[PDB]
C-alpha cells in the first residue's frame, strides 16, 4: 500500500 | 480506563470503498471497519475472521471458505458468501477501476476479466451458498491467507451497493460494515468517528466503544495535542512526529522506533522526458546520500534503500547493502554523460524542466530539498518542487501527469513479491512508471510456479536485479515507525509490515 509518511 | 480512542489521521481517505482503498490512510479506516474470510492476529498471523474453517484442496489451488454462523453487517444483514463474492469481481471489473486489482490475479480467471480478455463470471470465486466459499487460485499461494485479511479482499453489502453505486462516499444508512468498528461519522477534510460494531460476531474482545480520527496535516500540531491530553498517540503508523521533536523524545525514552517492512523511493515516470532515458534515472539515483538523509533529515533509525525489498524480508538480508553504492557520485556522474550524449547534449544545464512531486508534508519537502541540492551540487541538474493533497497525488502518480513523484510502499503480506509484482505490469495499479520487462515478467510468473523456496527467492533476486538495472524507481531508505503513546494503552497490533489494528486495543 501507498504510505502518505 | 477510558474508552474512547483519539489519533489523527492526517488527511482525508483516498477512498472508504475496500476495492479501491490503495493507501494507508484509507487502510487505516477500513482496517477498523471491516473485516475479511481472515484476520490478523497479534504475533502478525492470519486467524480465521469471517470464515469459520478454511479448507485448502490436496493440490493447495482451491480454498472452501466456510462463513461464520451468525456473522451480520452493522445493520444486522448477515454477511454471506454472496458479499464475498460481489466485492472481488467488483474490484477486478475494469470499469470500477480499482488501483489493487492486480491484487486479486491469484484468483483463476481474475487477471482476463481485469484486462477485457475474459467474463468475470469466470473469476473462480463462488458463492457455492450463502455460508460457502469457493475459490480457485492459479497456483499454490502459501500466503493467501494474508491476502484474504488484506482490504481488498473485504466483502461489501452487495444489496446495498447495487442499489446505491455512491454507498462509499459519505457515512450513513448506506455505508454498513462487518468490523469490531462501524463507521458513525465522517466530516469530509475534517474527520471520522468510529464506533464498536454490537453485530461484530467477537465483539465481546473489543475493548473501545469510540475512536475518533481528526485529520491534521501538521507534525507540530499532532504533537501539541498529544502533550495537551488530547490526543493519545502521536506518529505512524497513522500520523507523524515532526522531526526536530525526535531527539528529545529519544532522550527522555518515550520515542518507540520500529523497523518495518516498507520503502521510500523517487518513482520515475519512464514515458516523460528526460525521464525515460535510463542514464538519467540512475545518475539522480546513483549521486544520493542516503546515510545523510536518514540521520541529518529524518533521524528516525532508517536504513539507507539501495534495493526495492526491504532486508527484514527473509532471504532477502543483503539488501542492506544493496545492489549499489550509496552516494556513487563517480558512477552517476558516467551514466549522467552517457545520457547526455545520447540526446547530443554536452551540459545538464540543458536538459528539460524537471519537476519532483510530492505529497504536501514538512518531512517529505525537507527530503526532497536534500535531494534536490544533491543533484544541484553533484549533477548540475536543477529540478523545481511541487506538493499536492494525498488523494490527489495518488491520481497523479498513477495517471503520471508527473516526472519525479515521491512514494513510499509498506508490505501488504509477508512475501518479498509484494515490493515487486507492483511493477510487472505496465498499467498496473500500483506500478505508476509506465516500466514493464518481459523478463522481469516472466521470472515474477515462474517464481509464482517454483516450489522450492530457496530457488524461489533466486528467481526474485533476479528479477530484482533486472529492475535496479533499469531503475523505474530511486530506493532512498526502508521504512521505520516512530511515535510516542499514552503507555497505558495497551493491545494494539502493528505487525512488521506497519499496519495497525486497534480491535483488541484498551487502556488499562
Amino acid at each position: 500500500s501507498r504510505n502518505v509518511t | 480506563g477510558k474508552t474512547t480512542l483519539n489519533i489523527n489521521i492526517k488527511t482525508e481517505p483516498f477512498s472508504l470503498h475496500p476495492g479501491l482503498a490503495n493507501d494507508s490512510v484509507s487502510g487505516g479506516v477500513i482496517r477498523q471497519t471491516f473485516e475479511g474470510l481472515t484476520r490478523i492476529n497479534a504475533d502478525g498471523e492470519p486467524e480465521e475472521g469471517m470464515a469459520s474453517k478454511i479448507e485448502t484442496s490436496k493440490d493447495g489451488k482451491t480454498y472452501t471458505f466456510t462463513i461464520r454462523d451468525g456473522v451480520k453487517w452493522s445493520n444486522g444483514d448477515p454477511v454471506t458468501a454472496q458479499d464475498f463474492e460481489y466485492a472481488w469481481k467488483w474490484a477486478l471489473d475494469p470499469n470500477n477501476e480499482s488501483q489493487y486489482a492486480y491484487q486479486l490475479y491469484y484468483i483463476k480467471g481474475a487477471e482476463a476479466a481485469n484486462t477485457g480478455k475474459g467474463s468475470l463470471d469466470d473469476v473462480a470465486v463462488k458463492a457455492v451458498n450463502d455460508k460457502t466459499l469457493k475459490v480457485e487460485l492459479n497456483n499454490p499461494t502459501p500466503y493467501f491467507t494474508e491476502l484474504t485479511a488484506f482490504y481488498t479482499y473485504m466483502p461489501i453489502n452487495k444489496k446495498i451497493a447495487e442499489k446505491n453505486k455512491k454507498w462509499n462516499t459519505n457515512a450513513g444508512d448506506d455505508y454498513v460494515s462487518n468490523g469490531p468498528f462501524k463507521m458513525t461519522a465522517w466530516k469530509h477534510s475534517g474527520s471520522i468517528t468510529l464506533e464498536k460494531n454490537d453485530q461484530y460476531w467477537d465483539k465481546d474482545k473489543v475493548k473501545l466503544k469510540k475512536i475518533d480520527m481528526v485529520m491534521i496535516n501538521n507534525n507540530n500540531t499532532e504533537l501539541k495535542k498529544f502533550q495537551a491530553g488530547e490526543l493519545d498517540w502521536a506518529g505512524m503508523p497513522l500520523g507523524q512526529l515532526p522531526t526536530e521533536s525526535l531527539p528529545t523524545l529519544k532522550k527522555d525514552g518515550s520515542l518507540h522506533v520500529e523497523p518495518i517492512a516498507g520503502v521510500y523511493w523517487y518513482k520515475f515516470n519512464t514515458e516523460a522526458k528526460p525521464l525515460d532515458n535510463v542514464n538519467i534515472r540512475k545518475a539522480l539515483t546513483y549521486s544520493l546520500d542516503r546515510q545523510s538523509i536518514v540521520k541529518n533529515v529524518t533521524q528516525g533509525e532508517q536504513i539507507p534503500a539501495m534495493a526495492a525489498v526491504p532486508p527484514t524480508m527473509k532471504g532477502f538480508e543483503d539488501n542492506k547493502e544493496g545492489y549499489f553504492k550509496d552516494n556513487d557520485v563517480k558512477t552517476a556522474k558516467e551514466y549522467l554523460e552517457k545520457g547526455l550524449k545520447e540526446m547530443g547534449l554536452s551540459k545538464a544545464s540543458d536538459l528539460p524542466k524537471i519537476k519532483l512531486s510530492y505529497n504536501t508534508d514538512d518531512a517529505h519537502a525537507k527530503i526532497a530539498q536534500a535531494v534536490q541540492e544533491m543533484w544541484k551540487k553533484n549533477l548540475g541538474v536543477d529540478v523545481e518542487l511541487d506538493n499536492s493533497e494525498w488523494n490527489v497525488y495518488i491520481d497523479k502518480l498513477h495517471s503520471q501527469d508527473y516526472q519525479i513523484g515521491r512514494m513510499g510502499w509498506l508490505g501488504d503480506f509477508n512475501d518479498p513479491i509484494n515490493f515487486l509484482e507492483l511493477f510487472r505490469d505496465k498499467n498496473g495499479g500500483n506500478n505508476d512508471t509506465g516500466w514493464e520487462n518481459p523478463e522481469f515478467k516472466k521470472l515474477l510468473n515462474q517464481s509464482q510456479t517454483e516450489t522450492d523456496k530457496t530457488k524461489r527467492a533466486e528467481l526474485l533476486k533476479k528479477a530484482e536485479g533486472i529492475f535496479i538495472d533499469e531503475m523505474p524507481v530511486a530506493p532512498i531508505y526502508f521504512y521505520t515507525d516512530t511515535w510516542v503513546q499514552d503507555e497505558n494503552l495497551k493491545g494494539v497490533i502493528m505487525p512488521g509490515t506497519g499496519e495497525v489494528y486497534f480491535r483488541n486495543a484498551y487502556f488499562k
